[PDB]
RNA sequence: AUAUACCGCCAUCUUCAGCAAACCCUGAUGAAGGCUACAAAGUAAGCGCAAGUACCCACGUAAAGACGUUAGGUCAAGGUGUAGCC
């Protein structure tokens, strides 16, 4: 028996998203990468940066934005330029988020010396795939 | 470290230990249980130790039509805030952590004496406000299994009914106990059984049965006699909507076979309209109160018979040690007769 | 309130749709109604329905059974007037095609395949939430293959659905609301029956619809 | 209010209702059967103990021969015969001074 | 210190095919059961098997392999409840 990156089965009162619902054998069969970027792939190095720096914005984001997130983030590292892309809720006002964004927007220029865009996708309530 | 972190959910998961070993084969725990808690709801994003005013999410952006910027609280306003986090935290606490006042029914630790609220809504729109619930009874039913061993499964027995001589029975069988209790209680809403009444609160005449070898005796009384029987009994009597009665039952003594056997009973009775549509004759009632008066109840709907019953002495009368042991009076028994609470 | 008087005038009046008209003993007898199964095929409860036996065979009273068709023919009558629904049940084979037929012709509706398990009572949970049931239930063969009492007299004596079943010596008149004796399977006396209840019906309906007519006129 | 004004004012009403008093007083006690004999008193010192009767824990109620549709509470509308105060879930001081207020 | 508090990750029967919320019915309304197709009370959400995808095919190999049994292994990947040195 294998638990890995899988939600058990309840009743059926467990609303799950698609990413947490499928298994981590359907990546690539059933499923896309949250990040892309070119350090995985041969010839290129820094892998172990591009990784550290993923987790720790992601974290970093999530933590910074409590309670309105509804799914992991999506990186998009086309050359120099950083794009995240996330999905929250409409619970809180537009102002805090506008204010949020530019905040993180800047953390993560002055600190990775990086040019940075973020874009994020509004829902009334977090998207249910399935009931588990 | 910070990447060391992770996010709360697990945390939760691993401190509170609900399921991997405590939980199966129901060994449980001696009364311990650590319950999860919300910081995210408690504080909003503001609070910080340095208390820096934000106009974005802190502070209002605007005021009087001039622009905000960056301040400071000072150490005085910091510590107010502190405490009135504090505080706030303490409330929150205390409201969480409260007493929980089931009304006890027959005992504490009992579910027989609960109500749960009329039934519930049926989907094509059928309130049942008028309807009261009872719990009759709560075992929980154990069947083995080769991998899951021991499986307990609770059944829960209850009643139903308006007050007014409709109400009904049912069972409700399953792993979860307010899941049982709504099977149950769904059931015996769509199972009714209604049973006529004399005064609108007493039986027609008294009853003596036996079902699955469960010994029963009902005694009609007049008004203001209260209701002498066992808990359960009352609980459904309360239910049909009849506040005095006398009962006892003897041998078994089994909830649902007893339930099921008055209901057969109080359904089976005679009604006096029914009597005299089939014996042709004129009813007549005499109280004590009342001197020697012919109280007409009902009369027969059709013909009535011109030669009267044939006047039958020494009949053939089966009937009880115990009856007349009690109109002798020299039965004694401590038991019998007590100051008992209200009804 | 006009409305509920007019459902309420042709109950006063008995065999008001002129169902008597329409059966008489002779064909009853031409259809061989009055055969029965043998006495090891008796029943307690349909005993009285018997007239006597002959040669290890019984014979079914006709007057009884005139009385209780009149008295199930008129209440399909007023139920058609009245617009209730009503279904035909006969699990028997033989006469599955020319019962969908007639129910086809007539309008109403039937089952004559296998009965599944909790299709009437859960039947909100198997079809929707909200379905009218048939308002009334008939019955061409009581029994099933396996000769035991078929399943839906029993949920129609449950859920309050009235029922109208032709018994044989084997069947259980006691949970039938208008049971009519009678021989469940010669297909003359089928034929019968459904032609009786095709008139039935059809009367009921154009009456109703001619009465609709007249009170639109008014 | 040392007449009778409180039973007829709302709060009274509100707070019981059509029903008795005694109706929604319950006692605690040992298990099955009750004792037969119930507590002495409800107040002591100018101190009131746990649980206490209905009539001793509304102060505002007065036990007084006058008041005629409090004092039919506890006799049956249909029995003239007083209820015994095991039945009425009172004290034995409050029960006493009930019937010969009544007398 | 506690894997006999746990999460996280897995061995296991599995070289299985069963697990099942929500309803109905039977047994006198009991623990429980619900199988007959020329058909008699079962209807079934959902999971899994399966199908399809990966490799060279449609086969094969991999992968997957639920509910649960072994208080199975792991506080020494990491974190953490409790008890302790502080
Ligand atoms: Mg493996
Ligand atoms: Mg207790
Ligand atoms: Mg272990
Ligand atoms: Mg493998
Ligand atoms: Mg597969
Ligand atoms: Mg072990
Ligand atoms: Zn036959
Ligand atoms: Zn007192």
């Amino acid at each position: 028996k294998n638990r890995a990156a899988r939600v058990r089965v309840s009743k059926g009162d467990k609303p799950v998203t698609y990413e947490e619902a499928h298994a981590p054998h359907y990546i690539a069969h059933r499923k896309g990468w949250l990040s892309l970027h070119t350090g995985n792939l041969d010839g290129e190095d820094h892998a172990a940066e591009r990784t550290v720096e993923d987790v720790f914005l992601r974290k970093f984001m999530w933590g910074t934005f409590p309670g309105c997130l509804a799914d992991q983030l999506v990186l998009k590292r086309r050359g120099n330029q950083l794009e995240i892309c996330a999905v929250v809720l409409r619970q809180l006002s537009p102002h805090k988020y506008y204010f949020l964004v530019g905040y993180s927007e800047t953390l993560l220029s002055y600190f990775y010396k990086c040019p940075v865009r973020l874009h994020l996708q509004t829902v009334p309530s977090k998207v249910v795939y399935k009931y588990l | 470290s910070f990447f060391t972190k992770l996010t709360a959910d697990e945390l939760w998961k691993g401190a509170l230990a609900e399921t991997g070993a405590g939980a199966k084969k129901g060994r449980g725990k001696r009364t311990k249980k650590k319950k999860r808690k919300d910081l995210n709801r408690g504080q909003i994003i503001g609070e910080g130790r340095y208390g820096f005013l934000w106009p974005g999410l802190n502070v209002p952006l605007m005021k009087n039509g001039a622009v905000q910027t960056i301040a400071q609280r000072s150490k005085e306003e910091q510590e107010k805030v502190e405490a009135d986090m504090i505080q706030q935290r303490e409330e929150w606490d205390r409201k969480k952590k409260m007493k929980v006042k089931r009304e006890r029914g027959w005992s504490g630790n009992s579910w027989g004496g609960i109500s749960l609220g009329p039934p519930d809504p049926g989907p094509c729109g059928e309130t049942y406000e008028d309807f009261d619930t009872r719990i009759l009874e709560v075992r929980n039913v154990f069947t083995m299994t080769a991998k899951e061993g021991r499986k307990k499964s609770i059944r829960v027995l209850v009643a139903v009914g308006n007050g007014k001589g409709a109400a009904g029975f049912s069972i409700g069988k399953a792993t979860d106990r307010m899941d049982a209790f709504r099977k149950a209680k769904n059931r015996a809403v769509h199972h009714l059984h209604y049973i006529e009444r004399y005064e609108d609160h007493t039986i027609f005449h008294d009853i003596s049965l036996r079902f699955k070898r469960t010994h029963i005796k009902m005694k009609k009384q007049p008004k203001g006699y209260g209701l002498r029987c066992h808990r359960a009994i009352i609980t459904i009597c309360r239910l049909i909507g009849i506040k005095d009665m006398y009962a006892k039952v003897s041998g078994s003594i089994n909830m649902l076979s007893l339930t099921q056997g008055l209901f057969r009973g109080l359904s089976r009775q005679e009604t006096h309209q029914q009597l005299a549509d089939k014996k042709g004759l004129h009813v007549v009632e005499i109280r004590e109160e009342c001197g020697p008066l012919p109280i007409v109840v009902a009369s027969p709907r059709g013909p009535l018979r011109k030669d009267p019953e044939p006047e039958d002495e020494v009949p053939d009368v089966k009937l009880d040690w115990e009856d007349v042991k009690t109109a002798q009076g020299m039965k004694r028994s401590v038991w019998s007769n007590l100051k008992r609470a209200a009804t | 309130d006009f409305n509920d008087k007019i459902l309420n005038e042709p109950l006063k009046h008995s065999d008001f749709f002129n169902v008597k008209e329409l059966f008489s003993v002779r064909s009853l007898f031409d259809a061989r109604v009055h055969l029965g199964h043998k006495a090891g095929c008796r029943h307690r409860f349909m005993e009285p329905y018997i007239f006597g036996s002959r040669l290890d065979h019984d014979i079914i009273d006709l007057e009884q059974t005139a009385t209780h068709l009149q008295l199930a023919l008129n209440f399909t009558a007023h139920m058609a007037y009245r617009k209730g629904i009503i279904l035909f049940i006969s699990r028997n084979r033989q006469f599955s095609y020319l019962i969908e037929n007639m129910a086809r012709d007539c309008g109403e509706y039937a089952h004559t395949r296998y009965f599944r398990g909790g299709m009437l009572t859960n039947a909100r949970l198997l079809f929707g939430p909200t379905v009218r049931l048939p308002d009334l239930i008939i019955f061409l063969h009581t029994l099933n293959n396996i000769f035991e009492p078929h399943v839906a007299v029993r949920d129609a004596a449950k859920m309050n659905i009235p029922t109208v079943g032709i018994v044989d010596t084997n069947c259980n008149p006691c949970l039938i609301t208008y049971p009519v004796p009678g021989n469940d399977d010669s297909p003359l006396a089928v034929h019968l029956y459904c032609r009786l209840f095709q008139t039935a019906i059809t009367r009921a309906k154009e009456k109703r619809q001619q009465v609709e007519a007249l009170y639109r006129l008014q | 209010d040392e007449p009778w004004k409180y039973l007829e004012s709302e709060e009274y009403q509100e707070r019981y209702g059509s029903r008795p008093v005694w109706a929604d007083y319950r006692r605690n006690h040992k298990g099955g059967v009750p004792p037969q004999r119930t507590r002495k008193t409800c107040i002591r010192r100018n101190k009131v103990v746990g649980n206490p009767c209905p009539i001793c824990r509304d102060h505002k109620l007065h036990v007084d021969f006058r008041n005629v549709k409090l004092l039919e509470q506890f006799v049956c509308a249909h029995t003239g015969i007083i209820f015994y105060a095991p039945y009425t879930g009172v004290c034995v001081k409050q029960h006493k001074r009930l019937t010969q207020a009544i007398q």
